[PDB]
């Protein structure tokens, strides 16, 4: 029906993982992700969410680590009243935003142990944990992840019990590397070219130089983020008035002179 | 901030339910809340 | 406008008014008074019964474009409670 | 035009102008290398003057302190949680200009979930609540001045480094008072027709070299905040003295 | 109004109180542990024309229920009979008159920059009553011997203590004025016979003096007034001067 | 009458310094060990005070939890009350013209206690629902075990405060450094024990008890004391005979 | 009077000293080993106290929560939170002068201590708000499976706790150190388990299991051991059944 607009690169890695996400889309089953940081693995799961929901499902993005007090995390757990000091109104919204959906989350990595443990002691049984007193719900909600530690990494630091990881790792989506794309990265980073120049409202054409993809290639890039391409259109868009445009900054504070 | 049942702030406000409110309300009664205005207006020394 | 023009919008009389601040009489003074805190009252229900009309308006009007366009057949179940919570309103008084 | 708040006649002072003003044509997120004291807003009022919201002015206010529960609660305020009442997004930050650019000071202190907020921010996402689920989306810019450099405290794990690279779109370096050397005696003398403004002194009647020389040896911690300290003594001594009366200096102790 | 100390640092910032008392400029002044220029400039508000005017002092230590906003206009309607016996508030007693405050070092640093902030805007506003502020009464403040560095080392903000005054008040030297604390000691232990219903004064050894000077007096006339008090307690009669000083209330026997 | 012990002449210039504190009407505190009992000695001072016929707040420290002063020490007597509005009573204001003793006080929050302070110092009672402060004339008393002297130091109280609340700081002798009224108490005691205990009369105390009186440490001082009652409970049941040894330690096991 | 004796000599000393402090009501401790069972002994004393038609009512010390310690101690009299609901019957209250046999005595926490200072005090119930304190002088007596003068050392404790015991604490020895009723008490379980797992007779398991108990550390030293025998009558579920191969490791792992 609808796709989002996704860079154009030749990579097999990238259409095998989008054919192993379509085989998944009708199964309902725990994902995890083994993206690394500004792999963009909240854009592939959204994707997913697209195909692997039912069409037109709730999704929620929560990060478990931009939780601020683990109260507050019991209080991502419904409370039915006498809780914090103001009982008078409590709606929590996870878990209904979890019911009929899927569940997303981002460098899982941080939790605490308690936390996790309740989340394996919900998911796994699909029953809802409650702050107030209340009997628990058994919300459908699927689970996808996506974190940057490698999973017997945890298991060796002990972090995810045995049953949780299993049971929080069903199938497993690596992410290819930025650094792993060389060609695809430079057809993609055309395509965001291209995209940046729409975005300006520039008529000209941005222009490319080859000093400056050879030093975007010797750039680390470690991610693979519409962000470091933002960095490097904003490097192009510190040039104004030429066709091509020569050189760029690594930094803002790099070549302040 | 988690902490239960501590100090009780005092209270700065109050539901002050007045069946004068409630007739303001009128229940949206429209047309019948125009009569009913009239009839009040017309019971009302000084109005209109 | 929910026809502001059938609305009443009736005042009081300034003029009586003024007679009845002007009254020598003690006790008509605070008869005027009374019917002056009367009239107040039914300013403000008139004036709270406009608000709650406008506010509705844009309550509905927050979907109402959808659904006309949608069709009947396209219509979006309404809460009357999600529409007192939208409206940030007492849920009864929208009811 | 905003009053020309602090008119730096510094090259650089003109071209971190130019590129303030361009970045208020923008409206995406952009960082503003600031110190202590140096560049109070006053980028931020050039930005304003130069704002797309130019008849809406941005909320501005960067400048903020308050504790890691207290930051939070900035963040995402409900009325039913927390102990305040009948108030929800009290800070209401994107609800103070719609559009325009937020504004943010002293990252450093805030928590790693409240670094991850703003990088959230950063980019398009939702609003933060205590409670329920917050699809409310309010368009706005950011902006953003912090002392320190976030390199490290990435490199010390101290930030996110997702927020401190997004956040890190364009970076707006800013000069010091220590920077500010030729300026300083033209910023001197606007400060002091300022103060006899408004100590309704008749005008500036005049400096001294001793008081130059003063002022120079002066550490000068404050791009302004010295230049104000200063301007203040010598208001209050001059207003008396309706002479340059050597230098006038203010000391937070007094003794002898 | 009372006997006060007269050094002459003292005197001339005494002096100098006088002048700006007339002035309702806002007061904030650092203040030790003898202290007693919060005396001085009331002594000075009293002699100037904000005398006659509401002299309301909050020590802002205690915070009733929310406070805060609530405590700056305590004008508070509902949840009661529909009429308040006395709900003036912070803000309303602070207005038409001088406005001193105390414990200001342990208030919360929100509080005092909101407090500044209003000093200019005056936006206040209650249920039970709300006003426009801007009264104009001279206000004053006790910063409890607040620590610029801490305004650096960023426990209070700088900008919220520096817009609440432009001036303050210094502190003179406990060594000065060391034979004059001799004659405060001598008015206080005379206001304590009297007090206690002592015969007389039996006078006082000149060794004990020069004890009383080795002290140094840590707490200025705090420190004496009490130390002073020991001695005439355990002196316990008026027959013969009494010789012994007590360094500190606390000793080995 | 109500005063005990005190045959020591240390003690007997404590019983004068109390006669030289009742001229002054100031607060002061008094300093012991645990079971010092001078709270006693205060109350006793105070009912020999002026107030012949006074009221006495008893007031431990740790009985107020999340109340300011109105709740139970200044009292909500007045309306507008958080949440319903009720008539309250306040210790502190109760206890005007009367004696009110604070039970350990040197167990009590800081900054509670620096508020507490500057209200004492002002003389001004704030609070809510009043129109006027006023002043009280009550007996502001204090005792406890531990010294403040290092607790100040460390921050646990307020300095310039303490100095405040000091006056006539005055530290009993200990019950063991006295080591005199050993017998006296094991006599009245004993009496007392007996008397309770239904006892025909005193067992007595042999020369081996008396060697270990004395050389008994008596960490607890009276309170040693009243553990060498209870210890004597036992040899209760020795009563026909003399006891040969009183002094016994519960620390210690027995076989 | 539902309790099963040792019937042994330590444990029949042990019944001695209970019996002569059962008319006393001053506080007590108990510092038996761990399974000793003074949660019966002090109940049956309580029986057999002065007190014997008393309302006896025990509670648990460390089950108060962190927020409401006040509440715990005394019930607020309501005249001042969002409570409207009168006084909540306070500790003191809700003895009425009645045992309130303290359980758990070691775990309390410092304020616990803190508000016990106060409790230590004869009477004075000040509620919260209230109008005067009352005097309820209420049979006081604690239990501490810990070593209460190695907490002391350790200052987790108040000393004044420490002097809240006014008997001597009575210890019950180890089941190592008793060993004496150890076939009479296994006898006796077995056949309570027996009537319970509906069998009219079993032969007991003791031949050799007291040789086995006597090499046996038997932490649990009440419980364990009638624990030990029903899970090996479970597991034999037999009557005709010789007294061997019987033991229980629960916490050790079979092959
Ligand atoms: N194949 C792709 N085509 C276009 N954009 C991409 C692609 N992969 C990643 N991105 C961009 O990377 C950005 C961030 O990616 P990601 O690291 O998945 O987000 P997160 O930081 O939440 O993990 C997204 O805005 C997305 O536009
Ligand atoms: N100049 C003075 N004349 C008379 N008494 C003084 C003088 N200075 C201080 N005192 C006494 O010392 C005490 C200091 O009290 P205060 O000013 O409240 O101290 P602080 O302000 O440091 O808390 C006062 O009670 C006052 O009686
Ligand atoms: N003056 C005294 N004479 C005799 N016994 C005393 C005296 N003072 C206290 N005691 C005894 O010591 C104990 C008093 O302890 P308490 O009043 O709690 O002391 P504290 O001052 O440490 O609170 C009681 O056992 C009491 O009999
Ligand atoms: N004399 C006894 N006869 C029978 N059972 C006993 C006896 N003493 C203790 N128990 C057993 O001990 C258990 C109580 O545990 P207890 O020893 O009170 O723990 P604690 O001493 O730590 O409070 C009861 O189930 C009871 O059956
Ligand atoms: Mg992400
Ligand atoms: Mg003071
Ligand atoms: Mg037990």
């Amino acid at each position: 029906a609808e796709y989002k607009d996704n860079l154009l690169g030749e990579a097999n890695s990238f259409l095998e993982v989008l054919e192993q996400v379509s085989h998944l889309a009708p199964l309902d089953k725990p994902v995890l992700i083994i993206g690394e940081r500004g792999t963009g693995k909240e854009l592939i799961a959204s994707r997913l969410h697209y195909l692997s929901s039912r069409w037109q499902g709730p999704f929620i993005s929560l990060n478990c680590a931009a939780l601020n007090e683990n109260l507050l995390d019991s209080e991502l757990f419904g409370h039915e009243a006498g809780a914090f000091t103001g009982a008078q109104k409590r709606h929590p919204g996870r878990f209904e935003r979890a019911d009929g959906g899927t569940l997303f989350l981002d460098e899982l990595a941080t939790a605490p142990m308690m936390v996790q443990e309740k989340l394996l002691r919900v998911i796994e049984y699909g029953e809802l944990e409650r702050v107030g007193g209340s009997q628990p719900l058994q919300v459908n909600v699927r689970l996808v992840c996506a974190t940057n530690a490698d999973l017997p990494a945890m298991v060796n630091e002990g972090t995810f019990r045995a049953d949780l990881l299993d049971r929080l790792a069903f199938d497993v989506v690596q992410l290819p590397p930025l650094r792993e794309r060389e060609s695809d990265i430079m057809l993609m980073a055309e395509y965001f070219a291209i995209q940046m120049c729409r975005e300006i409202k520039l008529p000209l054409f941005p222009g490319f130089t080859e000093r400056a993809r050879e030093t975007l290639l010797n750039y680390r890039w470690p991610g693979n983020i519409r962000e470091l391409k933002n960095v490097v259109e904003r490097s192009v868009y510190r040039h104004g008035t030429s066709d091509y445009p020569l050189d760029d900054i690594i930094i803002d504070p790099f070549k302040r002179r | 901030m988690k902490q239960g049942l501590q100090l009780r702030l005092s209270q700065q406000l109050a539901m002050t339910p007045q069946l004068q409110q409630a007739i303001r309300l009128l229940q949206l009664s429209t047309l019948e809340l125009q009569q009913e205005l009239q009839q009040a207006l017309e019971s009302n020394p000084l109005l209109e | 406008e929910l026809n502001a023009d059938s609305i009443p919008r009736l005042k009081i009389n300034q003029q009586y008014a003024a007679m009845g601040n002007s009254a020598r009489n003690d006790a008509d003074g605070q008869f005027i008074r009374s019917n002056l805190q009367e009239a107040r009252w039914l300013i403000k229900s008139l004036e709270s019964r406009n608000d709650t009309l406008l506010r509705v308006s844009r309550c509905i009007v927050e979907q109402q474009q959808a659904f006309f366009e949608q069709g009947e057949e396209y219509m979006k179940p309404m809460v009357l409670a999600d529409i007192a919570q939208a409206v940030e309103m007492h849920e009864s008084t929208i009811s």
